[PDB]
């Protein structure tokens, strides 16, 4: 009841981190039923921008 | 004097592992000591 | 000498855009060379054609 | 000025209208392919490496980095890298000495020429040697710039 | 160093200048855009009274 | 340099301070000068000191 | 940023006048248009810089480097 | 056309392979090769071929 | 035969020739002579800028899932029909052990370096009569510990046994045979920050612990049968040198360690206070 | 469509443009940098031997 | 490029201050205001091609 919950932690942490870093909205299975431009990089050329 | 690390002016003079977490500070990011070598500019 | 027609004049607010010419000037004569198709490579930074 | 071009006063440029800074960074770090001994940030000399560039490595220092505040031209290298492989018969085979380089140095971008400012090194997520430099450039307006 | 104002605005002493001739437009080197009156819609020069109307 | 203010600002803003030039004709251009590297007879030297006291 | 040296248009030195133009508005309670007039900037190409320059330098300066 | 096109030529029996200039190892240019797609597929083909013939 | 080509200027010939690369022109020139040698060079950095086979071996890995331009029932058919060659290769066992150690290392939240080192350690031996089974736990735990230790991440045997119980014996024999295999084919101070991390203390007790550990290491009193215990009581005497309540009754189950050993170390450092404090 | 019918080439340049009312139509203004990068071969004749010698 | 123009030949006058430079009358066949547009150059490499380029 202990050893597998840590790899469980790896799975959900990896999933959230992957989704936000990539922008594909789905787990690490080559992006089924997903959208692309969901997590763009912040634009910081100008405060107004 | 070779590294900075912080708001502290800890001149670490580092070779290897002399508490990179500098003694007066807490930091562990080790910024790197702007040179003494003479630089040239051009005020055109 | 005086100009004939009087002209408009005044202060106005501008701003400077990022598309500067020093990043768009590019030229190549006999440079590097692609591997799969044996052609001039791409890339303004990569000294392409 | 025909078709949206502009005449612009040279003297105002000289005084300092529309001047601007420009900050660029670079990222590099040691990579482990081991048999855990990784790359190194040293200063590559002539008889250590293979097919290294003509970047004239003099701007670096003993710890393989450049110092802040010096100027860099277009082709100056800023980071020194060396291959830690093993197994390649790394200084005993298929190369002379020319010790173990297979140099992976990072030259500056081929055109711009700034001044090295605020170089830091700190370990990455897992613990490596991980380097960021920054270079600073003045960009006076010229003919082709767009307002 | 020495320097002159032609190749940089550092070396200027000038800082401003003014220039005017025929404030009454007797030479007709211009004519005034207007919509009712040239005389009403333009301010008089400060250097008008130095010459007769 | 240590300040917030950037180095080429310090250069450029230095470059614009007007200087006393009554006797400018006495010396000659660095250009035309018989010397090399800023002799007293072609140039003058300035020094600045600051402290966060 | 500091006030500029040397108005871009005209060339008259500006930068001596900055803290003066400040204390014309701190204790003297003076209207600013008359403040620039009494400061003595009668052309307006010079006048725009003091009237529109913002001072980011102290907002930079409130860090604690080294 | 009997001299150029035959229906019994239209069934694959013996398969040509193309030389590495068609399918070059990209030589991954950090430390490795990262060797490429077509050669991966050909390795698959020859693996399934030998599996079938041993099974037969 | 050897098929090999060395460049040589046919008009200078004075050495293995001092030539240079004009990469922006894709040409090589005899720098002493100035004549071009060969032209149309091939790229060497943009190919990397465009975007582990050695750990996975000679056989080529394939992550095969489902696509987008096909029906879901046909993706299920693909998943059912893609499992027809999972028994011909030993690579099935190779990525099976790889998946297992992936689970174990990332459950132990280890670095990718440690994961790859364990992959290497298993790949190096990977098949021997010296292996001889051992329930795959002995060899996986041994390879993980060897790789993690040679990545200079020292982990305690109690933590390894808590993650995977390998009854502390076959694990030891497997560690010895991995040692011998790697020996043929060819750090106690690092334990302290993890324990003070688990206790939450600032840097100066860590530095004091390092100094006391090296000094007591230098002189005498191995004193304890794996002196990680007296390494711990170094922290215990450091925190008694300070005044923060980290009582040994708490510390014993905080570190899964004996309180009697703590008091014995307290005594053996009671009589040896002399040269253990720096300022 | 990307390697035969059209392709990358050599001997080319790319900048931005601005007007000029001091160039007649068949002329184009080129920066010295671009004209230093680009080139064009000439065959050595009796006619151009001296000029090409000087230019070398 | 859409129609027969926009591949037009020119003579070259080398100018300083890096950018291209062309007469205002030829602007509309190129269909190019100076809002930040960009052109392309193509240097011929032999006598035949120089001649037919200049004559057509
Ligand atoms: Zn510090
Ligand atoms: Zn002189
Ligand atoms: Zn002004
Ligand atoms: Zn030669």
């Amino acid at each position: 009841f202990n050893m597998k919950l840590a790899i469980n932690a790896k799975t959900i942490t990896s999933g959230l981190k992957y989704a936000l870093a990539t922008g594909n909205w789905g787990e690490q299975k080559k992006a089924m039923s997903s959208r692309a431009g969901v997590s763009q990089v912040l634009n910081r050329y100008t405060y107004s921008s | 004097l070779k590294y900075i690390c912080a708001e502290c002016s800890s001149k670490l003079s580092l070779s290897r592992t002399d508490a990179v977490r500098c003694k007066d500070c807490g930091h562990r990011i080790l910024l790197k000591a702007r040179t003494k070598r003479l630089v040239q500019f051009e005020a055109r | 000498k005086k100009l004939m027609a009087q002209i408009f004049f005044g202060p106005t607010y501008y701003q400077r855009l990022r598309h500067m010419v020093d990043d768009k000037i590019h030229a190549r004569a006999r440079g590097p060379m692609q591997v799969l198709t044996r052609q001039p490579v791409e890339g303004r930074s990569r000294d392409g054609g | 000025n025909q078709e949206d071009s502009m005449i612009m006063n040279q003297s105002s440029i000289d005084r300092g209208l529309f001047r601007s800074l420009f900050f660029r960074s670079y990222m590099d770090q040691e990579k482990k392919y081991g048999m855990s001994i990784t790359e190194t940030f040293e200063k590559p000399q002539r008889t250590n490496t293979l097919r290294m560039k003509h970047g004239t490595y003099d701007k670096l220092d003993d710890d393989g980095l450049i110092a802040p505040g010096v100027r860099v031209s277009g082709e100056d290298v800023i980071i020194g890298k060396t291959t830690p492989i093993s197994p390649d018969e790394e200084e005993l085979g298929q190369r002379t000495a020319y010790h173990s380089k297979r140099d992976a140095s990072t030259p500056l971008r081929s055109t711009e020429n700034g001044i090295v400012d605020q170089v830091l090194v700190t370990t990455n997520q897992d613990g490596l040697k991980f380097v960021k430099v920054r270079v600073r450039t003045t960009k006076i307006p010229q003919i082709g710039d767009k307002f | 160093k020495k320097g002159i104002a032609k190749e940089h605005a550092k070396w200027g002493p000038a800082a401003a200048i003014e220039f005017e001739y025929d404030p009454w437009n007797k030479l007709k080197h211009t004519d005034y855009w207007y919509e009712q009156d040239s005389a009403k819609e333009w301010p008089q020069s400060k250097n008008c009274e130095y010459e007769d109307p | 340099n240590t300040t917030v203010l950037a180095d080429e600002f310090i250069a450029h803003r230095l470059g614009l301070i007007p200087l006393q030039s009554m006797d400018i004709e006495q010396l000659e251009y660095s250009r035309d000068c018989f010397c090399e590297d800023h002799c007293d007879k072609c140039s003058v030297v300035l020094t600045l000191q600051a402290f966060g006291e | 940023m500091i006030v500029p040296v040397r108005c871009f248009s005209c060339g008259k030195v500006v930068g001596d006048k900055w803290e003066s133009y400040l204390n014309l508005l701190q204790e003297d309670e003076l209207d600013e248009g008359t403040a620039l007039s009494r400061l003595g900037l009668k052309r307006y190409c010079c006048r725009r810089m003091i009237l529109t320059h913002v001072d980011l330098i102290e907002k930079f300066l409130r860090y604690n480097p080294l | 056309n009997e001299v150029f096109s035959r229906p019994e030529w239209m069934i694959l029996t013996c398969l040509p392979v193309p030389p590495p200039p068609v399918r070059p190892s990209i030589s991954f240019n950090e430390s490795q090769r990262g060797e490429d797609d077509l050669t991966f597929k050909l390795a698959d083909i020859l693996k399934a071929n030998i599996s079938l013939e041993t099974l037969e | 035969p050897n098929l090999n080509i060395v460049l040589t200027c046919p008009e200078c010939k004075v050495y293995p020739p001092k030539i240079v690369e004009r990469f922006s022109e894709g040409d090589v020139v005899c720098a002493l002579c100035g004549l071009v040698l060969s032209d149309k060079l091939v790229d060497t950095r943009s190919e990397w800028r465009t975007f582990n086979p050695l750990l996975d071996g000679n056989n080529l890995s394939t992550r095969i899932g489902k696509g987008e331009t096909t029906d879901m029932r046909f993706t299920k058919e693909l998943n059912k029909a893609q499992g027809k060659n999972v028994m011909d290769k030993k690579d099935n066992e190779v990525q099976a052990a790889f998946a297992k150690i992936t689970m174990l290392c990332d459950a132990a939240e280890l670095p990718k370096i440690v994961k790859d080192c364990a992959k290497e350690a298993y790949k190096l031996c990977h098949d021997e009569k010296t292996l001889k089974g051992k329930s795959m736990e002995s060899i996986m735990a041994a390879s993980i510990l060897i790789g993690c230790r040679r990545a200079e991440v020292a982990r305690t045997f109690k933590e390894i046994q808590s993650l995977i119980h390998v009854k502390t014996k076959e694990f030891g024999k497997t560690l010895n045979i991995m040692k011998n295999i790697l020996r043929g084919k060819s750090q106690n101070l690092t334990y302290i920050p993890r324990f003070c991390s688990h206790l939450g203390l600032p840097m100066q007790v860590t530095t004091s612990a390092e100094y006391t550990a090296k000094k007591c290491k230098e002189i005498k009193e191995i004193a304890g049968k794996s002196p990680i215990t007296i390494a711990v009581v170094s922290i215990y005497l450091n925190i008694l040198l300070f005044q923060i309540p980290i009582t040994a009754a708490k510390v014993g189950q905080t570190l899964q360690v004996t309180e009697g050993t703590i008091k014995s170390g307290y005594k053996i450092l009671y009589e040896h206070r002399d040269k253990l404090v720096d300022p | 469509r990307g390697n035969l019918m059209g392709k990358r080439v050599d001997f080319s340049a790319r900048t931005v443009i601005s007007g000029d009312p001091n160039l007649e139509l068949d002329q184009v203004g080129v920066p010295k940098s671009i004209a230093k990068t680009l080139t064009y071969p000439e065959v050595v004749t009796p006619y151009n031997i001296d000029r090409l010698t000087q230019l070398v | 490029s859409l129609h027969k123009m926009s591949m037009m030949a020119h003579r070259v006058k080398v100018i300083p201050y890096s950018t291209f430079r062309l007469n205002l009358s030829v602007t509309s066949p190129y269909n190019a205001d100076f809002d930040g547009d960009e052109m392309n150059l193509h240097v011929p490499q032999s006598e035949e091609t120089r001649a037919e380029l200049s004559q057509l």
